[PDB]
């Protein structure tokens, strides 16, 4: 069948502006102890 | 018999039926360069 090959290339991300706190989840002072393991809600940022 | 009745009925008969066709690469891969060099092991059976 009929191909047509593509030309240009779109990318759409959404716009973010910020980094991901990798400094507070990876040099964080104080960690948990495992059975109190600690959850930290990730967003809008740039996973560099 | 005494008399008679000149009777017309219908008998239909199928005769043909579609004729189709397959590309096995836009079925089977669409339009992706990755799946369309995998499928190249398989060409005799689409030839079939
Ligand atoms: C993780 O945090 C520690 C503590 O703040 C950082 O260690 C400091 O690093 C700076 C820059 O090299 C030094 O001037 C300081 O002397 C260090 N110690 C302290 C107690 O501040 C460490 O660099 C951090 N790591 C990252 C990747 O951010
Ligand atoms: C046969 O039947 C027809 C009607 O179908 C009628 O008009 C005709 O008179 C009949 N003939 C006879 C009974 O000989």
């Amino acid at each position: 069948n009929f191909r047509v090959q593509p030309q240009d290339t779109v990318v759409r991300f959404p716009n973010i502006t910020n980094l991901c706190p990798f400094s507070e989840v990876f040099n964080a002072t104080t960690f948990a102890s495992v059975y109190a393991w600690n959850r930290k809600r990730i967003s809008n940022c740039v996973a560099d | 018999p005494t008399n008679f009745t000149i009777s017309v009925t219908t008998e239909v008969m199928p005769v043909s039926m579609t004729k189709t066709s397959v590309d096995c690469t836009m079925y089977i891969c669409g339009d992706s360069v990755e799946c369309s060099t995998l499928l190249l092991q398989y060409g005799s059976f689409c030839t079939q």
